[PDB]
């Protein structure tokens, strides 16, 4: 059913996934030295909603974070194969899976779900963050199977001017915290209404490990860089 | 009629399934073949084509059992394959249970497979209509099947092409049917066929096949010579 | 898997399918082929090749075994694909029986293969016009065909590609056991063949024989020349 | 479009079950209602040829002992659920022991009509039905399903073409505490004053039960007992006209 | 009840004043008939 | 080509995915379900046309498990199915962990099912709104609706239906005044918003009202008595 | 009708009609049974010149005792035949005796109708055998129809041969005129001349059993 | 639906649907007036013509049975020069979905034909003729 | 109805889904391959180094599949991904049952039947990537190879792909000898070819992508040049550029 | 079915002039640990043929539900058709066939009875599938002390009286208590008659041991 390529050689089904992912939660991700940091506009549409059930920052491993734009449930199903993935690699080999095949193998199965007749490829981008070694990675997962390494990069409604924008801010010399305080700066400028500490979550991956921020060290954040 | 028309798996907005209606369609272009029974008899009297003077008639009467017999009007394919199938169902019955496979459930089981590939996208119709004559313990049994599997016990019934002359005799003789000898009952099959063919053409000893089956005779087929004294014993007009 | 049936039967009673596929082996190149009393040769256009392209990388002709040699028109993977099915398959037959098989019975073997892959239920039928020869294990100069459809016949000669109208009525003209005698004149009566097709002289016309039950043998470039040298003498003296 | 069972319709209505119960209004029509002890049903049989016999095709049939069926729509596919709820019903003995709760069977029906209209590759079913049964244990049942697979229990109920004029005159009656019995008669007289003879020429009217009277196991009614409820229904259509 | 008609009662009026004259209509389980065909032609659209 | 089961149109916008909701929303009913301090309510709609059907064969409330109950909201038939995956799954749950499935699991695992449905062009999204009711160790009243969709999202406070938006919108004002309820002032709450957002009176019959309480860890649709008893006490 | 296998409004499967177009396109050939035996002429369909006549492959064995013809699809007769060929060596194999011609033409016409297989073939076939009722002709057709016949006609000329066959067979003929009236016929509607290398000759008879005729026999009786 | 953008002519046909609706729906008891209604394509039409106080009771055409086939040839048929023998039950039966007008074409193609030889008298298959190799 | 239609012929013969990946692969990135007496190089152009992009990958159009084989690709990354995983299976299954590294020609027979597999194979849509492969083989040395998607492959001394790959062969043709060019020379006769087909002529390691396979110690070693190699070939190619200018100029 | 484990005892029948009267006990064994005794080992397959077995009572209620539901079918069908005495026979012997073919043989010795249209049936299947149709049958270990008697007097005098034919199936069986280990002064008597199969209730015979002393 995605074999039709247009007249143009380009797969236009892929290209409208990456338009409803554009069209997505915008998200944010920034590797620091000691670290990575990622967060994402979590505002839920009323305060009915139980703002501690549906998360949208997931630790895969107790070294390794993954976020998202995009579809929810797609982002449920392609999360937890990738723990599958990650875990099978941990049993092989006693070790966890490296962020670099970790990304691979869920590029590979983005395709391979992609190849096929009765398959509508996923609609999420995802910003996976991993801290194997004494290094910190961030890689970018394309619905067409493409993983890109970054150093900060933005996602959803305004991701190209959170893009820019974090391109002039980085600079290679930048501890976790004015990481932390960076991303929480581009959500702001590129979210709408005040940022209550519970609508916005945020997660961290460190020598600790990855580990999401509690509600009350993101409103502190929050209170503070506001 | 635009779409709505391909595959038995679309259903009309009309409440309708035409591929079936075609599946009918075909079995009305098959060839005249009449069923008629008494207490202890079941006549099939059938017309077989001619397709070239130099091809013989396309035989439609088939013995499946010793006191089961078909006739058939339709794709002789679909034909062949079903009496194929009713013939195993046969051997399996007596192999299971020393006996003469009930007609009604015989029936009941080609109904219920004819169904089968009326209900997925893969398959098509039988468009191939019987007429089975049958004697089991309960006596004689006249059956009509097509490909809907809406089998119909008839004490007299017709299908295929002309069958309307058919038809109209047996509901008019049908007071005098039940009530008659053998001889009177291939008679009477032959008056039937006599109507349906035109009137230009006569059922010689070369176009009819009689298929009889009853008490005391398992379904024994009447060909060529066979069919020579019920044809010459036959009134005229 | 695919379950899908293809290959559906034209208002006409053609298959749409197995034209296409035809007429896409007319598209490429042109090779003939012819049988002697004791020498089958094939000879082919190249179809030209960069100064950086190597040859052995362009193999439009592949001796199947020491009796049966394919020369291919058509798509470069199917012909690969093809060939690897009936090298395997001969091998099995040896396997079957220990004497090597027949030119008919590979012709047998492509045009069933042929019909499974038109007939499948899901495929698409092979674009490809096989022309095999070989010599009996007693030896016979056996010469056959196979159309992409599958159907195959026995030919004395053949000629199949872009040029194939052309150049089977010009062979259908102009031959003879007088043509055909033995290696001597066989050759000059391919090359001539394919210069029907004019101005390739050098540039084309890689070229094959096979032997009564010798081996085959590719022609080697300096034969050539003098090949083509001579034909032109006899060219310029007719003229 | 309005094609296959994917296609939800803007409006989110699957036009293919719809279309489907389009179908199931043409058969002529199937009643039952639940008395206290016992259920009874009645169709009406319309012969459509004259040369037809009776003691043939049914729109009701028996599945185990103690549940009986009658069935309005495509025969075909009529027939093909009434063997299917008998498979069922009979591995259901195998498992537990005993007579199957009509709940649970009209469940697993609804069931398979359910994904046999989900499903792409297949189309649904093309008739409707009612499933009767009775127990001392758990009185008397009666339930219906649709091609949708919709299995709601009534007190009284009905499909097919006048299935509007049969619920009418069901709740023209204290269903609630009547026996079979006299619930027998009732039936007849719905079948044949909804019966339209302008339109349908032939007819038969073929009627059964299942209830304590018959110790919860179905069968067809009596000869003797069906002609008095004809004779009824007769009688009450001559009332009814003068 | 649903829709958002009364003509419903207008055609459940006239068809049991026929009734009536082949035979007041206290007859609100006739009116039930009339909802019921209103509701077909809802069926219908 | 979005009349398949699941492409994405030009930006996205699964179409067949919008119309399960629009099939949800038509699915004819509408239902409320509120979490108390220890104690969550739920009500929803429960019509008998023509007088026959009633008793307990007619309803749209089910006990999932012995401690989990939940509620449906669309064709019947899908919802039935539904009920009857989410059972199987529970049973599935016990018996390999040993231990009654967490609500938030039991509308996870029906979550993930149906965005299968949509993701393989070939199982229709079925059109239903689930709604699971349920007590935990350390969460107390659990409630978590769940669509076909693929969302599992618990709600203080949800509805579904035609008038889930209103519904939602009672439930934020009611609650933004002092959450912290009794269970009568939660059954209260429910029963009063189900009857603002439907503009009805209500006579015990036309609706169902199930409950959970922390001391009691056991759904119960309460009868025609207590039912009646709470309407005419408020 | 559109789609793969759908029945057509107006009957049939449209495939069966497809594949007798084909049948009608495909070359011609003519079977006579006799008393003394049944022979088989097939005009065949040489290319242009340097074809050994041993190039097309219009008749072919079954067994010792028929013969069979084929108007079509040359790789579907060659599937056909070795279906029916495998099935009568399995029938003499489990029987110690030989099928019918009736039984095998049935068996062949069984696998044809199966449409695995998505298209019905595009062959038809004429099988001329000897068995316990003497020399006998069936037709096959890819529908599946098979049928005994006193003279049939298949091909290009299908109608032509056929009324000329009618006009001429009786019930009383031999092998003899049975052959020379099929040559008459076959030079009538000839592509081109009697060249006595476009044709394929074949007869199975109550005694010498399936034979191909040789060069000398086949101009021997095209001078005849 | 009247909500299609297609292209211009379609807004045409919306004015003078809604001047439709108005005529009948408005400030207008419109007693004196009595509207009715025919179309074929019923499924597509506009919601608010619809009915309810537009279109009422929309009476339905089924397909003709065979008894309702059997009483439309008749009809037709009275003033035919029928011969004092017809099957017209058996005829309708015949028919097998012959619903429209075919009836009448019918009868008429049923008069020439006989008129080929100056008859009056019905052959009851030359009918079906008129009515309208492999297998059979 | 739904099911496309992959596996079929255009009414005229050709493969609309195999002309569409054509188009695919021109329209991705440039790259090309030089194969010299004393070894094999390919260049490959860079679409985009954001400078956000890090660099933990060695390289970004190019895999080494053993310790003697290596393979670059243009086209969609993923499906190149599959693809480089696939040959990866195929060698060292080829290692596996012959105790010895697969030869190129051989592995690259393999992974063109396995395209045409997929070109073939009911409603799977064929890879859309092209592939250059430099490889040593103990039979012919040095080999450099092209495979498009129709599974269609050449071994050839030097070539280009991807996007200008008409005017970078084109070009290479012209001023391309048959025996020569030591990696020394042909280190600039890529650059020069890079500078004038991408069709920016500034170039440095961050837009480019040079890998080199050389046999030392009877052995291959396939080596990506470092940054500082690449900028030193871009210097030495701008100076000899100026050169022939001033000299051409001068003539002028 | 590869183990002996839990069966009854022999099993009996008499092809009554009238009809068919088979008896068997209500012991059940476990190798000299007598199971729970009311068990029976006889039921009415349908209201002209009774069914007994004397192997493994858990494959006999197998076989039982099985026909049990297989009548059911045929009662439902309402056709009329009902199965014959020797029709239950060819199944039953078709099943114990196949499942020793296939390696899991029913053990299960079975006594079929009925009495169908004036005919008196009684048939024998055996464990590999063996079939029978004799006037007396004695399964079991029974056999041999059962059959001598049937044999003769059945010899002598083909045709038998009720009451006749019931004293001596008594006698036999009480003979058999005598002369088994693993009888039961508890058995029920099943009799087909052209009015239908009745079950006397749980009857235990008049035994007798100082007639010995």
């Amino acid at each position: 059913s995605l074999t039709t390529f247009s007249p143009s050689g380009k797969l236009v089904q892929i290209e409208y996934a990456l338009a409803a992912v554009a069209g997505g939660a915008p998200s944010v991700g920034i590797k620091a030295a000691n670290g990575v940091v990622l967060a994402t506009e979590k505002k839920q549409k009323s305060i009915l909603y139980d703002e501690r059930s549906v998360h949208k920052v997931e630790p895969i491993t107790k070294h390794i974070g993954l976020v998202y734009s995009g579809m929810g449930p797609d982002y449920r199903v392609l999360v937890h194969r990738a723990r599958k993935l990650a875990q099978q690699y941990y049993l092989v080999y006693q070790e966890p899976i490296p962020t670099a095949q970790l990304v691979q193998r869920v590029a590979s199965v983005m395709q391979e779900y992609t190849q096929s007749g009765g398959v509508r490829p996923f609609g999420v981008s995802l910003l996976i963050c991993g801290w194997n070694e004494g290094r910190p990675y961030l890689f970018q997962s394309d619905p067409s199977g493409a993983y890109f390494a970054w150093k900060a990069t933005a996602m959803g409604k305004n991701y190209v001017n959170g893009k820019t924008f974090l391109e002039k801010r980085y600079n290679e010399d930048l501890e976790l915290e004015d990481a932390i305080h960076t991303a929480i700066l581009t959500l702001k400028e590129s979210f709408e209404g005040q940022m209550t500490e519970d609508n916005i979550e945020v997660g961290i991956c460190n020598e600790a490990g990855f580990r999401r921020l509690t509600p009350t060290e993101v409103k502190d954040y929050l209170a503070a860089i506001a | 009629r635009n779409q709505y028309d391909n595959d038995v798996t679309v259903w009309s907005p009309q409440g309708r399934i035409h591929q079936i209606e075609y599946a009918m369609e075909a079995v009305k272009q098959g060839s005249a073949t009449v069923g008629l029974k008494s207490k202890t008899h079941a006549v099939l009297v059938a017309l077989k084509r001619a397709q070239s003077e130099l091809a013989a008639h396309q035989k439609k009467i088939l013995h499946v059992d010793n006191h089961i017999g078909i006739s058939i009007a339709g794709l002789t394919a679909d034909a062949r394959l079903l009496c194929n199938f009713m013939r195993q169902e046969c051997l399996d019955s007596r192999f299971v249970f020393d006996r003469p496979l009930p007609v009604s459930r015989l029936v009941s089981l080609i109904g219920s497979k004819t169904q089968i590939p009326t209900q997925r996208y893969g398959r098509r119709p039988y468009g191939v209509g019987l007429l089975i004559a049958g004697y089991d313990d309960m006596g004689p049994h006249i059956f009509q099947t097509c490909p809907s599997a809406n089998y119909f016990d008839c004490r007299a019934m017709s299908i295929g092409a002309r069958s309307q002359s058919a038809r109209t005799y047996l509901e008019r003789h049908m007071s005098e049917f039940m009530e008659c000898n053998l001889n009177e009952l291939v008679k009477h099959g032959l008056r039937a066929l006599r109507e349906t063919l035109p009137a230009e053409q006569d059922l010689t000893t070369k176009n009819v096949s009689i298929g009889i089956v009853g008490k005391d005779l398992e379904f024994t087929i009447y060909d060529d010579d066979d069919v020579s004294p019920f044809l010459e014993g036959l009134e005229e007009r | 898997s695919y379950d899908r049936a293809i290959t559906v039967f034209s208002p006409d009673g053609h298959l749409f399918q197995v034209e296409y596929a035809q007429e896409a082996v007319k598209k490429g190149s042109t090779a003939v082929g012819v049988r002697g009393r004791d020498i089958v040769v094939l000879g082919v256009e190249k179809k030209s090749v960069a100064k950086l392209q190597d040859e052995r990388t362009v193999r439009k002709i592949c001796a199947l075994d020491d009796n049966v040699c394919m020369a291919f028109a058509g798509l470069t993977a199917d012909a690969r694909i093809v060939i690897n099915r009936a090298r395997v398959e001969c091998q099995s037959h040896r396997l079957t029986v220990e004497d090597p098989v027949t030119v008919e019975y590979i012709t047998r073997y492509i045009a069933s293969l042929k019909q499974r892959y038109t007939q499948s239920n899901g495929r698409r039928p092979f674009g490809i016009s096989a022309l095999i020869v070989g010599f009996d294990f007693d030896g016979t100069p056996r010469l056959y065909q196979t159309d992409p459809s599958g159907t195959y016949h026995a030919w004395k000669a053949n000629a199949i590609g872009r040029g194939a109208k052309s150049v089977r009525e010009f062979l259908e003209k102009n031959y003879t056991d007088e043509a055909i005698e033995t290696d001597d004149l066989t050759i000059k009566l391919v090359i001539k063949a394919l210069l029907e097709v004019v101005q390739s002289g050098g540039k084309n016309i890689e070229l094959a024989v096979m032997r009564r039950d010798q081996s085959l043998k590719i022609l080697n470039p300096e034969e050539i020349e003098k090949y083509v040298a001579e034909i032109e003498k006899e060219k310029e003296e007719n003229e | 479009y309005d094609l296959s069972a994917s296609t939800f319709s803007p409006d989110g209505r699957v036009f293919q079950v719809e279309y489907a119960m389009k179908a199931v209004e043409n058969s002529s029509t199937a009643i039952g209602i639940r008395c206290k002890d016992g259920v009874v049903f009645g169709v009406e049989k319309l012969v459509l040829s004259k040369l037809y016999e009776e003691g043939s095709n049914k729109r009701l049939f028996n599945v185990d002992r103690h549940v009986g069926m009658a069935v309005a729509g495509l025969l075909a596919d009529a027939r093909s659920l009434a063997d299917i709820a008998r498979e069922e019903a009979s591995n259901f003995r195998s498992n537990f022991g005993y007579n199957i709760p009509l709940k649970h069977l009209a469940d697993r029906v609804a069931m398979y009509v359910h994904a046999y209209t989900l499903y792409s590759a297949v189309r649904p079913f093309g008739c409707s039905f009612m499933l009767g049964s009775y127990s001392v244990n758990d009185g008397a049942q009666l339930y219906m399903i649709d091609p949708s697979g919709v299995s709601y229990g009534y007190w009284g109920c009905a499909i097919g073409k006048a299935r509007q004029a049969a619920k009418t005159e069901i709740e023209k009656l204290q269903m609630k505490e009547m026996t079979c019995r006299d619930i027998v008669k009732e039936v007849a007289k719905i079948i044949y004053i909804v019966h339209d003879e302008v339109k349908d020429k032939a007819f038969e009217l073929e009627l059964s039960w299942v209830g304590e009277l018959t110790n919860g196991r179905h069968e067809i009614v009596p000869k003797d007992i069906r002609e008095e409820a004809e004779k009824y229904a007769k009688e009450s259509l001559k009332e009814e006209d003068e | 009840s649903d829709g958002f008609n009364g003509a419903d009662l207008r055609n459940v009026c006239t068809e049991a004043g026929m009734f009536a004259i082949r035979a007041v209509q206290e007859d609100f389980m006739k009116a039930v008939r009339k909802v019921a065909d209103s509701k077909k032609l809802e069926s219908k659209l | 080509f979005d009349r398949h089961i699941t492409i994405f149109s030009p930006e996205g916008r699964l179409y067949q995915v919008e119309y399960a909701f629009k099939a949800i929303n038509q699915g004819g009913l509408t239902s409320v379900a509120v979490r108390g301090k220890d104690c969550a309510v739920i009500v929803t709609q429960k019509k008998v046309p023509d007088k026959l059907l009633d008793s307990s064969t007619v309803t749209h409330l089910f006990k999932i498990t012995e401690n989990i109950g939940c509620v449906m909201t669309g064709m019947t038939a899908d919802s039935r199915s539904q009920v009857q995956r989410a059972r199987y799954e529970a049973a599935n749950w016990k018996y390999k962990y040993g231990y009654e499935i967490p609500v938030d699991m039991l509308c996870k695992r029906i979550a993930d099912i149906s965005q299968v449905y949509t993701q393989n062009a070939e199982m229709r999204p079925l059109g239903c709104c689930m709604i699971l009711i349920g007590i935990d160790e350390e969460q107390g009243p659990q409630v978590y609706k769940c669509d076909p969709a693929g969302y599992y999202c618990g709600f203080k406070a949800t509805a579904a239906g035609v008038k889930q938006t209103e519904s939602t919108s009672f439930l934020e004002k009611k609650v933004k005044k002092k959450f912290d309820w009794t269970f009568e002032q939660t059954v209260e709450t429910a029963i009063t918003c189900l009857s603002t957002v439907l503009s009805i009176d209500f006579k015990p019959s036309e609706i169902e009202v199930g409950v959970v309480t922390v001391e009691n860890p056991k759904f119960r649709i309460l009868t025609e008595a207590e039912i009646d008893a709470h309407l005419v006490a408020l | 009708d559109r789609g793969v296998n759908t029945f057509s409004p107006e009957g049939r499967l449209f495939q069966v009609e497809y594949a007798i177009e084909a049948i009608k396109l495909g070359s011609t050939a003519i079977g006579i049974q006799t008393s003394e035996g049944v022979c088989l002429a097939v005009e065949k369909r040489i290319t242009s010149p340097l074809m050994e006549p041993s190039s097309i492959e219009k008749i072919v064995e079954i067994d010792a005792h028929i013969g069979c013809a084929m108007s079509g699809l040359i790789a579907d007769a060659k599937t056909l035949i070795d279906k029916a060929r495998v099935e009568t060596q399995n029938h003499w194999f489990t029987y110690n005796e030989t099928m019918t011609v009736e039984s095998v033409t049935q068996a062949v016409s069984n696998l044809a109708l199966q449409f695995a297989m998505s298209r019905p073939f595009g062959v038809a076939l004429l099988f001329g055998g000897v068995d316990e009722k003497g020399p006998q002709l069936f037709h096959m057709d890819p529908s599946g129809t098979f049928v005994q016949c006193d003279a049939r006609a298949i091909g290009s000329a299908s109608e032509g041969a056929q009324s000329s066959l009618q006009e001429v067979y009786h019930k009383s003929m031999t092998l003899k005129e049975a052959i020379k009236s099929s040559l008459i016929i076959l030079k009538q509607v000839m592509e081109e001349k009697l060249n006595a290398t476009n044709i394929e000759l074949a007869t199975v008879q109550p005694g010498q059993n399936f034979h191909m005729f040789t060069k000398e026999e086949l101009e021997e009786v095209i001078k005849d | 639906k009247r909500f299609d953008s297609e292209k211009a002519g379609d807004r045409e046909v919306q004015r003078t649907m809604l001047e439709l609706l108005n005529q009948l729906d408005g400030f207008q008891p419109n007693t004196q007036v009595k509207v009715i209604a025919a179309t074929n394509r019923v499924d597509i039409l506009d919601p608010a013509l619809l009915r309810s106080g537009r279109l009422d009771r929309k009476i339905e055409f089924p397909m003709p049975n065979e008894e309702a086939r059997a009483r439309i040839m008749q009809i037709h048929s009275r003033k035919m020069n029928v011969s004092p023998d017809v099957n017209y039950e058996e005829l309708a039966r015949c028919t097998d979905d012959f619903n429209g007008a075919q009836c009448k074409a019918v009868c008429v193609e049923a008069g020439m034909i006989a008129l080929r030889r100056g008859a009056t008298e019905l052959t009851h298959e030359d009918y079906m003729e008129g009515i309208l190799q492999y297998y059979a | 109805r739904y099911d496309s239609r992959t596996t079929i012929f255009s009414p005229e013969g050709r493969l609309y889904q195999v002309e569409y990946a054509m188009e695919a692969i021109g329209h991705a990135g440039t790259c090309l391959g030089i194969l010299a007496n004393d070894g094999v190089l390919l260049a490959a152009e860079r679409r985009n180094i954001h400078k956000l992009l890090d660099e933990v990958f060695f390289s970004e159009k190019i895999y080494k599949l053993n310790e003697d084989m290596a393979c670059s690709v243009a086209g969609i990354t993923s499906d190149a991904n599959v693809l480089t995983n696939e040959l990866r299976l195929i060698a060292q299954r080829y290692l596996l049952q012959y105790q010895e590294p697969i030869p190129c020609e051989q592995l690259v027979t393999a992974l063109c039947d396995i395209k045409q597999a997929y070109t073939q194979f009911g409603g799977k849509r064929p890879f859309g990537v092209s592939l250059l492969y430099i490889g040593w083989d103990k039979h012919y040395g040095f080999q450099l190879y092209q495979s498009d998607p129709s599974g269609n492959y050449g071994g050839w001394k030097a070539t280009c792909i991807g996007n200008n790959s008409a005017a970078a062969v084109s070009m290479l043709k012209q001023d391309y000898k048959e025996g020569e060019m030591t990696l020394k020379s042909a280190l600039a006769l890529a650059i020069k070819v890079l500078n004038k087909t991408m069709d920016v002529s500034k170039l440095s390691a961050e837009k480019v992508e040079i890998a080199t396979l050389t046999r030392e110690n009877g052995k291959t070693v396939i080596r990506v040049l470092k940054q500082k190699e690449v900028e030193q070939l871009i210097k030495k190619h701008e100076e000899e550029e100026a050169k022939a200018e001033r000299e051409k100029k001068e003539k002028e | 079915t590869q183990n002996p484990m839990v069966t009854g005892t022999s099993v009996l029948g008499v092809k009554f002039e009238g009809g068919v009267v088979i008896a068997a006990d209500m012991l059940g064994s476990y190798g000299s640990l007598a199971r729970f005794r009311n068990i029976s080992r006889i039921m009415r397959v349908n209201n002209s043929t009774m069914l007994g077995a004397s192997g493994d009572y858990a494959d006999f209620q197998y076989l039982k539900q099985v026909l049990g539901q297989m009548v059911i079918d045929e009662e439902l069908l309402g056709d009329g058709h009902s199965y014959s005495p020797r029709a239950i026979h060819s199944w039953l012997t078709r099943a114990m066939y196949s499942r020793r073919s296939k390696m899991n043989p029913l053990w299960n010795t079975m006594v079929i009875g009925g009495y169908a249209d004036g005919e008196s049936f009684l048939g024998y299947v055996d464990m590999l599938g063996v079939a029978y149709e004799a006037p007396s049958l004695a399964t079991g270990y029974g056999a041999y002390l059962a059959q001598p008697l049937l044999r003769e007097v059945l010899e002598k005098q083909p045709v038998l009286s009720q009451t006749e034919a019931r004293d001596l199936v008594e006698r036999c069986m009480r003979v058999l208590y005598y002369r088994d280990a693993r009888s039961y002064n508890r058995f029920q008597i099943a009799t087909v008659t052209e009015k239908g199969v009745e079950i006397e209730g749980p009857l235990s015979t008049e035994t007798n041991w100082d007639i010995a002393h």
